[PDB]
């Protein structure tokens, strides 16, 4: 429902950068960084879901989505 | 301009007023219990029901018909109206009592024909 | 004179029907992307 | 003399522990509420008004 | 008799949790709601009035 | 009947979370609202009024 | 029918956050609000009168 | 005297068309400018 309060702990806002190779053909892999936006104290063992990264042209050229590892 | 040659005084006015307007109202209040004379293929059930009642001098048959969705009943085995798709809801009597409500052959010619 | 044709002032169609989309290519990925503008 | 008379159908599950229903749960509630007796011929139309009230104009 | 009728094209993402959806998330949305009957006959002007209204000067 | 037509050009970016804009953020907004009926043509001007309204002197 | 026309032409660094400038920002602003139908037939001078308000003596 | 044909104030066209956009060369870039003002 539109009016309600949704309070939570284990979920952050991220903003996601990838380097597009030269060559890159589809069904390949990139590496990805990931990086807090707003007040999250940590992303100790958090789960990266589905996120399109776009280009300077706002359009989709990866999808990204995994496990980010934290150094701890 | 003299011997009135010029002087003249003349006035106009036009006005126009339009308005007009519509509202219809119902409203419903009861429980009745419906019996599934058919259920569709996905599930939903067609329900019809009536009841009858005969207080002192006349009789009052309300009828219902209708789709209800499985999941939108309670666990009191109970929908409210609104949930039903096809709701066909009737409510008429017979005797004097709905022979008084009913318009004169006359009247209801003339509410139909009369010029004005 | 309420009886006189007019035209309107939205003229046209006031629906648009979805189109299909393209049927996805043999590409073994999930994600496909329809002519991108 | 004042006759009530019912029918229908009840599913067993709405019964309560008293062995009672409301009236509301009976799928095809057939209810009567009738009587003779100079009372009940007192609250019927005479046969000139009812023919009045079905074939005069207004 | 009254008939209320409702026509339109819904978004799947518009309906609520309770399977409803409130009638101006409908695009193309045709709502009916009519009747018959003397109590409608009522409601309609008649023929010279009616005529009157549209070819009457002023 | 009432009838209640739109039309314009919406900039995406203008559009909130729950797929709603404003209609001053349309570019060629187009907005009619019109209804037929006697109700509708008891607000049109009589034509012999309509005329002296263009032709009368004053 | 009502018609709001604008023209002018706006610097790009007087546009705020939400893509909005105020219209004294415009520089060649031309703004127009007109209307047809009967209610802007009403209030036009008839021709007599709009003649005398220009060559009346007084 | 409100049927004479008049100019409105803001004469033309009141909408503009969106130009479709330059063909982006191959350079290997994402980025890619129109004939730059």
């Amino acid at each position: 429902p539109t009016g309600t309060n949704m309070q939570l702990k284990n979920v952050a806002a991220v903003m996601v950068t990838a380097s597009y190779p030269p060559f890159a053909r589809q069904g390949q892999t990139i590496d990805v960084v990931v990086s807090s936006m707003g007040n999250a104290k940590s992303l100790r063992g958090g789960t990266l879901l589905m996120t399109p990264l776009k280009g300077v042209d706002s359009q989709v050229y990866a999808l990204a989505q995994g496990n980010i590892l934290v150094g701890g | 301009f003299g011997n009135s040659r010029a002087d003249m005084e003349a006035s106009g006015g036009n006005s126009f007023n339009g308005k007009g307007g519509a509202n219809a109202s119902n409203t419903f209040s009861g429980t009745l219990t419906v019996t599934v004379d058919q259920v569709l293929a996905n599930g939903n059930l067609h329900v019809v029901g009536e009841k009858q009642i005969a207080i002192n001098q006349g009789t009052e048959f309300i009828r219902f018909s209708g789709v209800v969705n499985p999941r939108t009943i309670s666990g009191s085995n109970s929908v409210p109206s609104t949930q039903v798709a096809d709701a066909r809801i009737e409510y008429v009597g017979n005797g004097y009592i709905n022979e008084a409500q009913n318009m004169g052959w006359l009247q209801r010619f003339f509410l139909n024909l009369s010029p004005m | 004179c309420a009886w006189i044709p007019a035209k309107p002032l939205v003229q046209g169609a006031t629906t648009a029907q979805p189109i299909p989309g393209p049927v996805p290519v043999a590409n073994g990925s999930i994600f496909q992307s329809a002519q991108p503008i």
